[PDB]
């Protein structure tokens, strides 16, 4: 499953800039299915839970636009609800936090918390790969 | 303006 492109996430780590590309493919598949009112609400309960199955590719590194190097990382979801994501505020910002959540733990240790989304640039690196 | 790593 081969990764199609979204959008991309500038944050640094104490050690330096850490950047998450997420992706979508379709094959994933969502967390089927629920709206706002139900998951606005489910957060506060629910878990553990929790769904929103994203798969987190290994690091490449990759360089900035200085020409210093810095991390990438690729985190995918499933297009369909990908989709349901880009007009919305909120599930973006929560799709964001489990990405990097799930990241910390994964791959250790600090990220930063707070971040800014690039407007022009949907993926920093190539991208790769995945898991088939 | 934006970010450094983009396409005051």
């Amino acid at each position: 499953i081969q990764p199609k492109p979204g959008f991309c996430v500038k944050t640094n780590s104490s050690e330096g800039k850490v950047f998450i590309n997420i992706c979508h493919s379709p094959s994933i598949p969502p967390p089927a299915d629920v709206t706002e009112d139900e998951l606005l609400q489910m957060l506060e309960e629910d878990q553990a839970g929790f769904r929103i199955p994203m798969s987190l590719g290994e690091p490449h590194a990759e360089l900035d636009a200085k020409g210093q190097g810095c991390t990438a990382y690729d985190v995918a979801v499933n297009s369909n609800f990908y989709l349901r994501m880009q007009n919305s505020d909120f599930l973006r910002e929560l799709v964001v936090t489990i990405a990097r959540e799930g990241l910390e733990d994964k791959y250790g240790l600090q990220l930063n918390p707070e971040w800014r989304m690039l407007k022009y640039r949907s993926f920093l690196g190539s991208i790769s790969q995945q898991n088939i | 303006e934006l970010d450094s790593d983009d396409e005051s």
